[PDB]
RNA sequence: CUCAGGCGGGUCAGGAAUCCGCCGUAGAGUGCAAGGGCAAAAGCCGGCCUGACUGGACCCGUAACAGAGGCGGGUCCAGC
RNA sequence: AUGCCCCGAAACCCCCGGGCUACACGCGCGCUACAAUGGGCGGGACAAUGGGACCCGACCCCGAAAGGGGAAGGGAAUCCCCUAAACCCGCCCUCAGUUCGGAUCGCGGGCUGCAACUCGCCCGCGUGAAGCUGGAAUCCCUAGUACCCGCGUGUCAUCAUCGCGC
C-alpha cells in the first residue's frame, strides 16, 4: 500500500521505517508504555512500521490522545491524575504540558515556597546533599 | 482568573468538612488528616478560630510548622518560627494543602568567598 | 469600557451615509528578526494563509547585538483589501475571543494588536514548515473621501472635523462585529 | 516617491530589530573641509545608456583696475 | 574508671523549634554506566549462612503496583523469611547518544512514625543531563584464590550504594 517515509501525528513528524510504538514515542509525553497503551486501545498491532497507517487510523490515534480517559486507558495511567484547577484526569503533550509544568513550578515560586526558591535558585528541591556532588562550574 | 482547587471555589472549600480537604488534598496531606491532629495543632486552630471569629487581635505565633493550611487559615498573618524568630507568612488561598513550615526559611542564602588554605593540595 | 456618545453619533452615523467609515486596509507583519529558512517558512505560511505574495522588508542601519545587518532581509509583511480583508478581518478576530482592548486604540480610531500562535482556520500542517508563526495585525479605517490626500493631483489636507477619533473608531467596531473590554 | 526627529498603538521585541496612524520648511541627504544651492528635486528607489566622444570658434579667471607662458571655467557651430 | 583546674543556679537537669542534611570549589573510598562478551519481552532450572514474640507470618479475599483485611503453624531439625541472580531457550532491537545511559523535574497513590516542609522510604504515567573506554600516576590478588552475581545479618518504628558472612 502507500508506504509513507513520514508520517505526521499529532503535529510531529513520525518515522516511517519504525515501529508504531517508538514512532509515538518521538511525542513529548508519550512513551513506550503509553503508547503500546494508546495502540492497544486504537485497536493496532504495536508492532506494525509506521507509514502504513492511513487517515481513519492517524485520526482515531489523534481523538485518544486528546481524550485518553473516555477511550478506555485507565486514570492512574495518565500524566496528570488530578488537575490542580479543573480537577480532572488529563493527559498532556508537548506544548501544553510545557506549559502545565511551568505553571506548576510559577505557581510555587508566587506561593514562596520552599521548592519554588530552590526551583529559582537552580539547586535541587527534593532533598539531596550539596557539598559532593551537583557541581555545574 | 478566579482561584480553585480540583474545580471547587473558595466560598466551597470553606464550607466544605475535614473529610471532604482530606479527599481533595495529596496522598500525605490525607494521611496526615486521616491520623489526626496533636495537641498543639489543636491549640493553634483553637486560635486560628478565635481569630477569625473576631475575638483575638493579638498577633498568632506557633511553633507548629508541620502543620497544613486550611481554607478557614487563609486571610490571617501567622507568625511561624524559623528556630531563631518569627518569621511572618500571609495565608493565601493558593498555599491552602501545604506545610505551614514550607514558608519558613531556616538556614540563609550562601554567598562563598575565596577559598581558604585548606581548600587545595597546595 | 463604556462609551457615552454613542446614541447621539448613533443619530450622526444615521443621518449623514457619507460619514460611515469602513476598513480601507488590515496590515499584517511577521517580525522574524532572522534571514534564515525559517523567513521563507513564514513567506509560505502568509502565502497559504492570505493568498497573495510576501514581501521582504530589509533592515536598516546595522546592529550586532541582534544579530542583524543593514539592508539584510528580516521580517514579511502583507496588505489586505475589500471584500477579501473583511472576510479575512472576521476570521482573524475570531481566531482569538472577540474582544479588544479598549486603550488600543489610536487618537484616530486606528486599533490593532498581536497573534502569538496561528488559530485561525490554522490547519495542523504546521511541522512541514512552521515554527515562527506569530503575527502583528493593525486595522486602519477612513470615512470615504481620504483619497484627497493620497492622489498626486490637486492633494489637499482634510480638515479635523472630517477625521476619525478614538471613541468613533471603538463605536464603529463595536457596532460592526466584537466587544471592547476595559484592560482590567 | 519624499527626508531627520518626535507623539499614540502593536507577540516574542527590551532605549534600539520589523510594522500601522498623526505632526514634521528640511531641523535629513547630497563621496570627502567650509560656504553657497537643492522638496511633484540636485535627495531615496528603478529602466535604458557611455556627451568622461571627434573637428573647431569666441569669451571670462588665475593676473580687478593693468602686461602672461601654462592651467581651469563659460557660450556656441558641425559630426556621430 | 580517674588526678588537678574549671562551671556549680551556671557549663547541672528537663521541654519546644532549628542545626549536624548548606555549597563557586579540591580530595578518599564506592554504585551506576559509557552497550552486541548487549537492552526489552514471554518462558524454562539450581544454593548456603542466619533470623523470627507487639516477632517471622503460610493460606484466603480486595487492588494495576506500592499496599490493605482475616488468619493456621512456629519459643524453632516440626512453621515462616525461602521457587535468588548470573546462566539456558524463542522473538524485537542491528552499531545509533539508539528500544544504551538513568541522573533532574511534574502530577497522582501508599507505608512507618506523636510529628515526614527543612529532613524518611515505596509504586504508576509523563521527562530524559553528562557519558561512545579514559593523561601523568596508581591499587588488589598465586586456587575454589581473582573476576562476575545475588542472598543473610548489625545498625532498624521506617530507611543500606554501608561492616560482618554466605
Amino acid at each position: 500500500a502507500n508506504f509513507r517515509h513520514i508520517v505526521r501525528v499529532a503535529g510531529v513528524d513520525l518515522d516511517g521505517n519504525k515501529q508504531l510504538r517508538w514512532a509515538l514515542t518521538a511525542i513529548k509525553g508519550i512513551g513506550i508504555n503509553f503508547a503500546t497503551m494508546v495502540c492497544r486501545v486504537a485497536g493496532l498491532d504495536p508492532f506494525m512500521k509506521a507509514g502504513y497507517l492511513t487517515d481513519e487510523q492517524v485520526k482515531k490515534i489523534e481523538e485518544i490522545l486528546a481524550d485518553p480517559v473516555a477511550h478506555g486507558i485507565p486514570r492512574w495511567a495518565v500524566n496528570r491524575p488530578k488537575d490542580y484547577e479543573t480537577g480532572r484526569d488529563l493527559h498532556l503533550i508537548t506544548a501544553k504540558l510545557d506549559m502545565a509544568i511551568r505553571e506548576d513550578i510559577m505557581r510555587l515560586r508566587r506561593i514562596r515556597a520552599y521548592r519554588g526558591i530552590r526551583h529559582e535558585l537552580g539547586l535541587p528541591v527534593r532533598g539531596q546533599r550539596t557539598r559532593s556532588n551537583f557541581r555545574r562550574g | 482568573k478566579e482561584f480553585r482547587y480540583r474545580g471547587y471555589t473558595l466560598e466551597q472549600l470553606m464550607n466544605m468538612s475535614l473529610e471532604e480537604l482530606a479527599r481533595l488534598f495529596p496522598a500525605r496531606q490525607r494521611r496526615s488528616l486521616k491520623r489526626g491532629l496533636t495537641p498543639e495543632q489543636k491549640k493553634l486552630l483553637r486560635k486560628i478560630r478565635l481569630a477569625k471569629k473576631g475575638k483575638y487581635k493579638k498577633p498568632i505565633r506557633t511553633h507548629c510548622r508541620d502543620m497544613i493550611i486550611l481554607p478557614e487559615m487563609v486571610g490571617l498573618t501567622i507568625y511561624v518560627h524559623n528556630g531563631k524568630e518569627f518569621v511572618p507568612v500571609e495565608i493565601k488561598p493558593e498555599m491552602i494543602g501545604h506545610y505551614l513550615g514550607e514558608f519558613a526559611p531556616t538556614r540563609k542564602k550562601v554567598e562563598h568567598g575565596a577559598p581558604g588554605v585548606g581548600a587545595t593540595r597546595s | 469600557v463604556e462609551i457615552p456618545n454613542k446614541e447621539q453619533i448613533l443619530a450622526d452615523w444615521e443621518a449623514h451615509p457619507m460619514r460611515r467609515p469602513r476598513i480601507e486596509k488590515v496590515t499584517i507583519n511577521i517580525g522574524v528578526g532572522e534571514s534564515g529558512e525559517r523567513l521563507t517558512k513564514a513567506e509560505i505560511m502568509l502565502q497559504q494563509l492570505t493568498g497573495q505574495k510576501p514581501i521582504r522588508r530589509k533592515a536598516k542601519k546595522t546592529n550586532r547585538d541582534f544579530g542583524i545587518r543593514r539592508g539584510e532581509p528580516i521580517a514579511v509583511k502583507v496588505t489586505l483589501r475589500g471584500p477579501k480583508a473583511y472576510e479575512l478581518l472576521k476570521r482573524l478576530l475570531a481566531a482569538v475571543d472577540n474582544r479588544l482592548k479598549a486603550s488600543s486604540f489610536d487618537e484616530h480610531g486606528n486599533v490593532c494588536f498581536g497573534i502569538e500562535e496561528h488559530i485561525n482556520i490554522p490547519g495542523v500542517e504546521y511541522d512541514p514548515e512552521i515554527g515562527i508563526f506569530g503575527m502583528d495585525v493593525c486595522v486602519t479605517l477612513e470615512r470615504p473621501g481620504f483619497r484627497v490626500a493620497r492622489r498626486k493631483r490637486k492633494r489637499a489636507k482634510i480638515p479635523t472635523r472630517h477625521k476619525l477619533t478614538k471613541e468613533e473608531g471603538m463605536v464603529y467596531m463595536m457596532e460592526e462585529f466584537g466587544v471592547e473590554i476595559v484592560e482590567g
